[PDB]
RNA sequence: AGAGGAGACAAGUCGUAACAUGGUAAGUGUACUGGAAAGUGCACUUGGACGAACC
RNA sequence: AAACUCCAGUUGACACAAAAUAGACUACGAAAGUGGCUUUAACAUAUCUGAACACACAAUAGCUAAGACCCAAACUGGGAUUAGAUACCCCACUAUGCUUAGCCCUAAACCUCAACAGUUAAAUCAACAAAACUGCUCGCCAGAACACUACGAGCCACAGCUUAAAACUCAAA
């Protein structure tokens, strides 16, 4: 068989290749808010965990930890 | 198990060649070993030349050790026998008698292979 | 001959294949042609010898006449030996039969891949 | 594991076996065998202890008892050898057809089974109902689920006071 | 390492020169080491090898059995026998 | 809303990367590099060929 | 041409590199892979299928840290070629290929042909390819392109990998 597909497949990730080269330092401003942005999320979510149960504060000796930080 | 220890010896007068055999077994039966027969190949010249402890070495003096020990004896054999000065080259082998050879009834015919390709018309 | 049991990838054969053929492992009814041998320039010791001389005669060829007359006779040679070698493979003694007669043999009697 | 001194599994039914020389003892012995005879031994000595037939080798609790050998013999060639990734999967794939087994054993002969797990030291364990990734999200969430439930149960437990000393 | 002027040696008979170098040349070839040589000129890479291996058993296969079959009917040859009809 | 991407529209411009051994076989993964197709290294694939008796 | 002439040739000493011939053998392993020699340990399952909801592996490339460095070699530099030559050709050298400890988890990872049991009976059979099938089970597929993409999520991965769309468009592919 021919390699027309195969083609096709190549100038597409060679384009995208490409193009994240470009522009690697926006993605990587973006990644990095959209990291803080799923921290955040996760940390409400935690909250509205202990809001509902009637917790008025988080649970003694708890601290949310930072599990989507680069460390 | 059954071990054979062969080992090219410097050419040396028979008195250190008969040293050397002696410290040999004697290491053998400290590591364990039971040696069971030392068989004399002669000396020859060596089919290569020989590099060992800063020496080169044309000829060399031909040994065999049968002997049994325990499977953790070979690894300190073998480095004993490194440190050694007088020994040209050993290496312990499993002894070749204890592979019995099974009996074979002849060569087999191959014949040539068949429908490999469909039978259509080409 | 190698065996072909169990080589190629098949319906049944566990094993990885050991041969790729790019062309079915088929006998032809043909055989290649006979293919020439690609020329060497012929005479270069007796042309040197020549030229030696030249070298040492100044290029005077009443000097050098007998290693002159020894390159033409070798060029001689080398020209009539093509024409034979020409003749030669008309003949096609030298192999056991020529393309043409075995590709007539083959055609009597050819390979069957097929049923029939 | 046998002592040395250990006679081979097929010369220690040899009649005046116990005449011979102090060498000839030796050479039948687990010292001058590989380690393949010594879990023989291991696997003869297991199942005089545990299976009601000792000569009965295709049974369940046989090959229970053969795995574990082997699975044994894998462990410890491991803890020597722990970037050995073939011997890691062979040990792996060996625990859990020993499950298997056991599993099947316990269905079928339970007495057996226990006897089986009994003597050698198997602690069958039920398999969890699901196999599901326990990433960073999952249990730190987990994890603070189960210390809110603590906290709420220590917050209940102490609603009850004051209501009992009111009434 | 080894002793010398014993392998790939050939003793010229009568200063026969041409013919020593023949034979040679002949045995290093059938023995493969010029075709060895030849590959090792630059490296071949395991892919390449591979092929490089397998059409060269395949091509040993089908003229193996070419040669077989020439051979089988070179007797058929001879003259014909029924001419003219 | 400044921009990026895709498709269509299809121009002009710079090359000719692919289809023949496409003129350096093509391609996969990956890394680096380049105006651009792309180039090169490493391993792999035939969806290439090696002309198919000897010569 | 550039480059080296502390270069080349012989002889001797000489390795943490790579393993002619055997191999016209077709073996081992689950796959990736594995073809110098010796030794040790060792190659699961006395029905079969079965995990993308897990566990363990996974060529080459690549990252991290410490070493080795003959040879090869991205990048780079020089020479040449060319209209240009950011390539093909030549030279030198680095990351890298090697060792150890972790990562990364991707391949035309393809024998593009799933595991097990069975048949060659016929109604054999679109084409080519490596003949046509049956029973059972799992996985996958449902026009092309968008798309090995975006977003979401997971990951030691941070220009990444896995899962993976939709809108606009076409009558094809
Ligand atoms: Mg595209
Ligand atoms: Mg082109
Ligand atoms: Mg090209
Ligand atoms: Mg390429
Ligand atoms: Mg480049
Ligand atoms: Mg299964
Ligand atoms: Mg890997
Ligand atoms: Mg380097
Ligand atoms: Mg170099
Ligand atoms: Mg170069
Ligand atoms: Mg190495
Ligand atoms: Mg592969
Ligand atoms: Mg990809
Ligand atoms: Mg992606
Ligand atoms: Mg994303």
């Amino acid at each position: 068989k021919n390699v027309l597909k195969i083609r096709r497949r190549k100038m597409n990730h060679h384009k995208y290749r490409k193009l994240v080269k470009k522009t690697r330092f926006l993605r990587r401003k973006v990644q990095e808010g959209r990291l803080r942005r799923k921290q955040i999320k996760f940390e409400k979510d935690l909250r509205r965990i202990w809001l509902k149960a009637g917790l008025k504060e988080a649970p003694e000796g708890w601290q949310t930890p930072k599990i989507y930080l680069r460390g | 198990p059954r071990y054979e220890l062969a080992l090219i010896l410097k050419a040396m007068q028979r008195p250190e060649t008969a040293a050397t055999l002696k410290r040999t077994i004697e290491a053998l039966m400290d590591r364990g070993a039971i040696v069971r027969d030392l068989e004399n190949l002669g000396e020859r010249a060596l089919p290569y030349r020989i590099s060992a402890h800063s020496q080169q070495h044309n000829r060399g003096g031909y040994f065999l050790v049968d002997f049994y020990a325990p499977t953790a004896a070979v690894e300190s054999m073998v480095e004993h026998l490194s440190r050694d000065i007088d020994v040209i080259r050993g290496n312990i082998v499993k002894h070749p008698l204890t592979q019995e050879l099974k009996e074979c009834e002849g060569i087999v015919p191959v014949p040539l292979a068949e429908k490999l390709y469909s039978t259509k018309k080409r | 001959t190698p065996s072909l049991r169990g080589r190629l990838a098949r319906f049944g054969n566990p094993r990885k294949p050991v041969l790729k053929p790019n062309k079915p492992l088929i006998l032809a009814n043909r055989v290649g042609e006979r293919r020439r041998e690609k020329g060497e320039a012929t005479c270069i010791t007796e042309m040197s010898v020549m030229m030696a001389c030249w070298k040492q005669n100044e290029f005077r060829d009443d000097a050098c006449r007998k290693e002159i007359q020894g390159f033409l006779d070798c060029a001689a040679r080398a020209q009539e030996a093509r024409k034979m070698r020409s003749i030669q493979e008309t003949l096609g003694e030298s192999g056991s039969l020529l393309p043409n007669k075995l590709n007539k043999l083959l055609q009597r009697f050819p390979n069957k891949p097929y049923l029939s | 594991d046998p002592p040395p001194s250990t006679l081979l599994k097929d010369y220690q039914n040899v009649p005046g076996i116990e005449k011979v020389d102090d060498v000839v003892k030796r050479l039948l012995s687990l010292e001058m065998a590989n380690k393949k005879e010594m879990l023989k031994i291991k696997q003869e000595q297991f199942m005089k202890k545990i299976v009601a037939n000792p000569e009965d080798t295709r049974s369940l609790e046989a090959r229970i008892i053969a795995l574990s050998v082997k699975i044994r013999s894998y462990e410890e060639h491991l803890e020597k050898h722990r970037k050995d990734k073939a011997h890691k999967r062979y040990l792996l794939m060996s625990i859990d057809q020993r499950k298997k087994m056991l599993k099947n054993l316990r269905n079928t002969n339970y007495d057996v089974f226990e006897k089986i797990c009994w003597g050698l030291g198997i602690e069958y364990t039920f398999p969890p109902l699901y196999y599901r990734r326990a990433h960073r999200r999952f249990v730190t969430k987990k994890a603070l689920c189960i210390r809110v439930f603590q906290e709420t149960q220590k917050l209940k437990k102490r609603r009850r006071a004051l209501k009992a000393a009111a009434a | 390492k080894h002793l010398k002027f014993i392998a790939r040696t050939v003793m010229v008979q009568e200063g026969n020169v041409e013919s020593a170098y023949r034979t040679l040349n002949r045995i290093l070839t059938m023995d493969g080491l010029i075709e060895d040589i030849k590959h090792r000129r630059y490296y071949e890479k395991p892919c390449r090898r591979r092929q490089r291996e397998s059409y060269e058993r395949c091509r040993r296969i089908y003229n193996m059995e070419m040669a077989r079959k020439i051979n089988f009917l070179m007797r058929k040859n001879r003259a014909d026998p029924w001419q003219g009809c």
